[PDB]
């Protein structure tokens, strides 16, 4: 929070396994912008993605 | 979608969707999005998804 959404670099990176996304668009994402992020940032198993 | 679509015109194309900075040209590929998606036709779903 208390950030400019630089979704730019959220996006472009290139080291990514699957994109998913589950409740918004992946083309008004700079125009887009949130309240507040809670992040849940875990290690999964490679059978559970 | 590619192009800004205009009312009641028909479009033919299966290009495929280029995600990032990703050069498909003709084949598949990392995140080669390919648009022409499949329809679920079955009894097996609801009554508001037929």
């Amino acid at each position: 929070s208390n950030c400019v959404a630089d979704y730019s670099v959220l996006y472009n990176s290139a080291s990514f396994s699957t994109f998913k996304c589950y409740g918004v668009s992946p083309t008004k994402l700079n125009d887009l912008c949130f309240t507040n992020v809670y992040a849940d940032s875990f290690v999964i198993r490679g059978d559970e993605v | 979608r590619k192009s800004n679509l205009k009312p009641f015109e028909r479009d033919i194309s299966t290009e495929i969707y280029q995600a990032g900075s990703t050069p498909c040209n003709g084949v598949e590929g990392f995140n080669c999005y390919f648009p022409l998606q499949s329809y679920g036709f079955q009894p097996t779903n609801g009554v508001g998804y037929q």
